[PDB]
DNA sequence: TCGGATGTATATATCTGACACGTGCCTGGAGACTAGGGAGTAATCCCCTTGGGCGGTTAAACGCGGGGGACAGCGCGTACGTGCGTTTAAGCGGTGCTAGAGCTGTCTACGACCAATTGAGCGGCCTCGGCACCGGGATTCT
DNA sequence: AGAATCCCGGTGCCGAGGCCGCTCAATTGGTCGTAGACAGCTCTAGCACCGCTTAAACGCACGTACGCGCTGTCCCCCGCGTTTAACCGCCCAAGGGGATTACTCCCTAGTCTCCAGGCACGTGTCAGATATATACATCCGA
């Protein structure tokens, strides 16, 4: 009856956008399963660097993630960053 | 229509010294009529020449409408929309040759905004008037910066309440109008109150509601408190402690383990006030609207509004309801349309010429779609609604401002019967928190009427 | 009616795409996306929104590196088209997750 | 002349398994492990607290060298243990 | 000292070698006591595993291949140990799609 | 007997086993060969070696272990140059 | 005539070896052409850590290579070696 | 006054050098030819890449240096590539590569 | 930051080219992160042989031991020659 | 054969005080004609119960063979091979049951410590005879310790050249001979020289070359020294500097940039002064062997071998020589085969039964293989060349017994013709360095022999 | 093989908003003495890497069937690319409101330094049984 | 058939476990600068909802070309047996080399005193962006 319905964030990461990220990788042809799976691949990797952010900003006691917190997990993970500080 | 006389002796006197002005006549006086009687003035003395008008949505309408009944022929033309705008900047006169066919240029402050590229080319404009000052109170506005682009030789501001926040709009406002007397340095005045009128009399031109002429009937502005009942306080509990999105979260339909809405308490204490449906529907993610259709009843605040109609139905008189968001008027429509009233609503989500014809058909005396939904910047500014008579604000804040420029929606010169005005609200609430900044807000309001 | 090939405009789109620089996710899904993710860790945080541009620019420069050598197991296999076993393929012998 | 981790992991073993015994290559795979695990932690400490300004290594960030170097499910009872001991350390 | 605590190990000699390896200027009090607590823990995990996969092969000492078999069966500890190599330790039995 | 079964007898054979698969004196002779060319009249102590072939072992089963997967994804059976170099192109060496 | 005609090192490592090594990997054929391509994948990797470990070496003032260098010199190329 | 810097006959501050290696204390004592050396090595690999980067400023006929001439020059290079394996410089972008069909 | 010594070097390969505001800032992120990797290779190797002091030798076997051989070859020649002219002169 | 009577006199004596004896009787007589004659005087009556004995692969087969001509039937049998060795295990005789047929066990040092399982077995053996003594003249060499679990309840030990090197490896030896002289504490010898000679008259028997008998006129050991040529001298200081490796890298036709043989010059100045070739050889792959075939005389040592033997065809009497290495050897073979020398040669390469063979043919009078190279330790033990007269020692060094043992080769009972020794060396060189060191460890050996 | 639909590639401009000095101090440089010791450069004993050998004995190298796996070709049909006409929704302006990050001021507790103990651990004595380690026969196998 | 294999009795022997005499490490008690935590004030961003544009996402229809399966050929890899030569080897030998301890110096600490840098903020001057225009180049279908 009416009301609204949201949609999984994780749905918010549309087709085209994918096949805009194969296309900047090379890819000519994608099958249709490849978005279901995409979706998932990057739900882990944010999670990953996600919880190594969060912990670095609980151990300053401050209640906002910043630009560095997100930098040093990332270097601790084999992926280091230029641009941000 | 004196005063109207009046008000284009000081427009007509503003042309002559090379000033410009701030017409804050009354809000709901007819600075309209005044504005298109001062543009007759000069249409056809030579004063051929650019001329630029820039409004509201809404009122871009109804101006169109009131040209087509007070003038005879002013060749005028409403640039709304954008592509289609290309093909009526031709078909409207040629590029910059002026004569008496060069058509009235009506524009929204977005498209004016948006492509100012397009009326950058045209000459210095002879008079640039814009409809609602209270756009351009911010002086880091991004209008503002557009609005500079163009080579004006004159500006006009029409307005009905110059300030409501602080004294920064007036001084934002001032270098605008009038690039003069800007100081931009916090300004002087901070006794004092004399020197600000002796600045402030030359060009600001008030009227007020009583004026002289009898046939406006008073209106009566009226606080009725309603009890938060049991469940609304069992809610409030489980926030002002917590576990509440678990608490609801027994149920949790969809979203499961809801983001806890635990920012500004205040304003989540302040959609449970409204209504607790807000925060049960989201929690949950059901689809299904209030499943008894009476549950709605448990909010003390709904049931006050339910009793005030079932009273004002005993005469029919046709009502106005306002709200600060839209899932709430929404939930309202849902309750009265399962009853069976016929309502009509215009929000900020509705097209513009869709809810011009909606208005055109409540206009309709015949018609009983008695009902007005209408959310405050919604279509707060700008609509005549003599039909209704009487004016609910289920709920409105931080600009108290904001609620008057409705309230005369509905009291405008036309209206015959007379007006209420029911601000609701709930006792002992974060509600009265909110009312009492409002009374702030307007005791310094008072202060600057006793400067008028 | 004028159409182009199949695999025509496919690949003056590689072309447009490996010139550019610009940031290929629509801006307002990927933050409600992150802020849905470290809404378990901790609850009522606030990020700012310098570090969600971080992400975004981290998380995009790690899929544009799977693609392209999820599209060298597609071509040892005798096809110019991707499915998941290439990724999975990918993703095994670089020990992502194994 | 040579110190290591010899007694103690015999200890907790005759605690685990109080039969089973241990050949010297084990052993010394046990102590390595030990050894590498030491390193990281306390180098993960020393870092972390230098991103701070702070020269003082604390139990709060042994905690949270400990959530960045451990996976999942073995950090969350490590970390626990760790209070455990801490406050019977002190409250005692 | 580290019979207060309830530990198996030196926490003595912890803070011996967290100060001679200068990690920082000053070492607190509890620092020693937190990291000598979560070293037997992971001694203790790793060893009953060792132990278990002694008692499946009918041996009572445990040998590097069942350290090795105890580490690759094990999810977390595969995945902390995932670049080590134990050494004479052998591989874990695997074939794919044939006899 | 048939192609193939003697085979899987020696994939089971040598995964129990623990023992080094590369003959000892022929490795050392090859890894003083290859440090003549960065020092010369240099000596390695005996464990030095021990290690090296442990590792170098250690690198190449490993090594052939996802080669495998590259031959299965191609639906083969039968390794060839061809899946070395894929495994080697994503791993990053 | 009658003299010592050396072969090249790299040749010491047989083709049972590497039958073996595969055997321990799970692979059951084997291409012909796979025995001169180990044997050079093989001489990359093991060069790579010399080099290391003899620059641990020369800076200590040594000319012995202890067991010590090479595990350092392993653990600088991501790979941890346990138990000496 | 002479500074450190121009006794080394170099453009970076072998002082400033001096001091960071100081604080963070990476050990007890710092020599006098620690930084001298560090900030000889540093000068050098800044000059190593910013002339590749002009270089391809220039191929690019253009005369300031942005984000994706650095991306160029160093995955171009094959001791800068290995050096810089697993860096993400932002806002460059991958340099052209279509293979076979694809 | 390093800005101003990074122009410096500049104007002495391209005395006509410039530099954007964020290419500046990728310069600076390189040369922080070089030299931190420099310095802890340097701590280690100190570390192994139970020294107190980080003199230029342990600078040059770090050099060797972080930047890729051709690179590196030239390198440590900068260094020493940027020594020697310290000492002698 | 008196002196051999009173051979057999002492070993009858030891039998009976249950004693165990070093027969250090001298190198080049008696010995094996002594051996087999206590071996007799006991197998008559006294049996053989289990008997074992062991020898260098050489000497196996001259046992066998002086068996074959001095005894008119002792059951024996060589256990010489392996696998093959099972079969005649068995058809040898009964497992245990010694009888009139069991027949003696003639094994090597190899076959005794690989398999000593087999004969672990047996009886406690009456007799176990090692031929070499000085094979166990180190106490942790894994010969005896798989040699004491036999269950032996005699020993006897064999040698011409008890000690070498030192007094310590008198120690270990008395401790096998006899473990009733355990002194497990460096001796107390250590006047003295009286003290020493208690202890030892009860076992050890030696006797001398000169003897009673004249048979062997007297031998001549004559040093001749060879003067450096200029190549051999530039070779030296490239190698004493430097850059040795690459001023010959000029060529390096194989193994390019080949490794430094820099390992302290001791190793690599003997090869040089020995022959250039041996360095060029390596550096340069040359698969071609000199093809001048007179760069060979580029080495003057190489030079004056050939003048000597020129003179020696002149009577042309056999010559014998020796060498340390087998490359050395090697090249003598080529340079004397280009000329048509007809040439014999018995290594550690060669095989056992072949080299046996050989020397019946060389020991063949009618044959004009005079020459016959031979390597030290190949074949300088156990070999009876009465058909040669002259021994040459191209190079020999590290222990002085080696070389002896060599020129007793020829100088031996049956020897009619009168025998010269000729050490050629280099003077003023790397040679005259190890001639000291070998004079030194004579002076310790003459300070033994007057112990004597 | 032409002729056509567009697609990129050269050339006109404006138009920002960034690049480009300028300045003015304050915090970090450099300079000069003094102290302690941390290297530096010796002298000695050794355990230890470096040549020959030399056997020798599995393992390596060579060769020969012969099948079973790789690779090419051919046919079918299904899923993905291209282009077009709606529909959201991101993506912008405007409107508010504390929340939480940053710095400073103040005291109490906590960790480095240092003396005097003493019981932990490490290197080196012995001793026995759980690893192996051998034949020798019942059972699967393809 | 002719081939494959586990379990169960028979085998040693040397490495794991105990003992140890000990001496130098870690404990208790003291002293004391200076870090902690707190407390408070300032006020600069996260965010949170609503209203318009227009660009992007979405759905849909066709059509085709690429994936997948089936069949045939041939070649090269595997299994087995014989013969050669090499690694795991017993011994030989010298110089090496590597962690030891020695007075001796000079070379890094500090504590301070001021000239010097640099970083921040306040201004212009663009130059590479972008849009309109114009050719010059390429897919495409017949
Ligand atoms: N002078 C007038 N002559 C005729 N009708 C008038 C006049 N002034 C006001 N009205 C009536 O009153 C209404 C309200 O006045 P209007 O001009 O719309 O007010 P506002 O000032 O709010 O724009 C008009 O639409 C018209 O119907
Ligand atoms: N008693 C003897 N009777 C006969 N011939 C003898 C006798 N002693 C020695 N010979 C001869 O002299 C040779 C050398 O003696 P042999 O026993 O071989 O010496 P060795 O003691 O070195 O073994 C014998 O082979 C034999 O030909
Ligand atoms: F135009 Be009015 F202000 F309604
Ligand atoms: F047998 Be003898 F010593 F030649």
């Amino acid at each position: 009856r009416h009301r609204k319905v949201l949609r999984d964030n994780i749905q918010g990461i549309t087709k085209p956008a994918i096949r805009r990220l194969a296309r900047r990788g090379g890819v000519k042809r994608i099958s249709g399963l490849i978005y279901e799976e995409t979706r998932g691949v990057l739900k882990i990797f944010l999670e990953n660097v996600i919880r190594d952010a969060v912990t670095y900003t609980e151990h300053a006691r401050r209640k906002t993630v910043t630009a560095m917190d997100v930098v040093y997990a990332l270097k601790r993970q084999g992926r280091t960053l230029y641009g941000f500080g | 229509k004196s005063y109207q006389l009046k008000g284009v002796k000081w427009l007509i006197s503003l042309w002559q010294n090379g000033l410009n002005g701030i017409l804050a006549d009354q809000m709901g006086l007819g600075k309209t009529i005044q504005t298109i009687g001062f543009l007759s003035h000069l249409k056809g003395n030579g004063l051929d020449g650019p001329y630029l008008v820039i409004a509201p949505l809404s009122t871009l309408s109804n101006w169109f409408n009131e040209i087509a009944r007070f003038t005879p022929s002013i060749n005028a033309i409403i640039y709304h929309g954008d592509k289609n705008q290309r093909d009526e900047l031709r078909r409207k006169h040629m590029p910059k040759t002026v004569g008496p066919k060069f058509p009235i240029v009506i524009t929204s402050y977005e498209v004016a905004m948006n492509d100012a590229k397009r009326i950058l080319r045209h000459y210095p404009w002879k008079y640039v008037v814009i409809d609602e000052g209270h756009r351009l109170k911010n002086h880091k506005c991004k209008l503002l910066r557009e609005l500079k682009h163009l080579k004006m030789d004159n500006k006009l501001l029409l307005t009905g309440t110059p300030l409501q926040n602080n004294l920064s709009e007036l001084w934002s406002l001032l270098n605008f109008i009038l690039p003069d007397i800007f100081t931009s340095h916090d300004e002087f005045e901070s006794q004092v109150v004399s020197k600000l009128h002796g600045i402030l009399r030359p060009f600001i031109l008030r009227r007020m509601k009583c004026d002289v002429e009898l046939s406006l009937p008073r209106k009566k502005e009226i606080i009725m408190y309603a009890t938060m009942t049991d469940h609304q306080k069992k809610f409030q509990e489980h926030l002002v402690n917590n576990t509440l999105e678990a608490h609801l979260g027994e149920n949790a339909i969809r979203g499961q383990g809801w983001k806890g809405k635990l920012n500004n308490l205040v304003i989540q204490l302040r959609k449970n006030c409204n209504h607790p449906d807000l925060l049960q529907g989201q929690i949950d993610g059901s689809y299904l609207y209030p499943p008894v259709e009476e549950i709605v009843g448990q909010c003390g605040k709904f049931r006050l509004l339910e009793r005030l109609l079932v009273r004002l139905f005993a005469n029919n008189h046709k009502v106005l309801i306002f709200s600060q968001w839209t899932k709430l008027l929404d939930i309202m429509d849902y309750y009265f349309s399962e009853k069976g009233f016929e309502v009509c609503r215009i929000d900020g989500s509705v097209k513009l010429d869709e809810r011009r014809r909606q208005i055109k058909d409540f206009s309709d005396e015949k018609s009983s779609c008695s009902i007005f939904l209408l959310s405050t910047r919604a279509g707060g500014l700008g609509i005549n609604l003599t039909a209704a008579d009487t004016c609910i604000l289920y709920d409105s804040d931080w600009n108290p401002q904001m609620d008057l420029q409705a309230m005369d929606r509905c009291h405008r010169i036309g209206q015959t019967k007379p007006v209420h005005v029911y601000r609701l609200s709930t006792a002992q609430s974060i509600e009265t928190r909110v009312l009492k900044r409002a009374y702030s807000k307007l005791k310094l309001e008072h202060v600057v009427i006793g400067q008028g | 009616p004028h159409r182009f090939r199949p695999g025509t405009v496919a690949l003056r789109e590689i072309r447009k795409y490996q010139k550019s620089t610009e940031l290929l996710i629509r801006k307002l899904p990927f933050q409600r996306l992150v802020r849905e993710i470290a809404q378990d860790f901790k609850t009522d945080l606030r990020f700012q929104s310098s570090a969600v541009a971080a992400l975004q620019e981290a998380a995009e420069a790690y899929l544009v590196g799977l693609f392209e050598d999820t599209n060298l197991c597609a071509i040892h296999a005798k096809r110019v088209t991707i499915m998941p076993k290439d990724i999975q393929l990918a993703r095994r012998i670089r020990g992502e997750r194994a | 002349s040579v110190e290591t981790y010899k007694i103690y992991i015999f200890k907790v073993l005759k605690q685990v398994h109080p039969d089973i015994g241990i050949s010297s290559k084990a052993m010394g795979i046990m102590n390595s492990f030990i050894n590498d695990i030491f390193e990281k932690l306390a180098s993960e400490s020393s870092k972390l607290a230098r991103y701070n300004k702070k020269p003082t290594i604390t139990s709060r960030e042994i905690q949270t060298a400990v959530r960045l170097v451990l996976p999942g499910e073995l950090a969350k009872h490590a970390v626990s243990e760790g209070t455990k001991a801490v406050t019977k350390f002190t409250s005692s | 000292r580290s019979s207060k605590a309830g530990l198996q190990f030196p926490v003595g000699r912890i803070a011996r070698f967290l100060k001679a390896g200068k990690y920082a200027e000053r070492v607190g009090a509890g620092a020693p006591v937190y990291l000598a607590a979560v070293l037997e823990y992971l001694a203790a995990e790793v060893l009953e595993l060792a132990g278990n996969a002694a008692r499946d092969n009918k041996k009572t000492r445990i040998v590097p291949r069942h350290i090795q078999l105890a580490v690759r069966n094990d999810e977390e500890l595969s995945k902390l140990l995932g670049d080590v190599t134990i050494a004479n330790g052998g591989v874990m039995p695997n074939i794919h799609n044939l006899l």
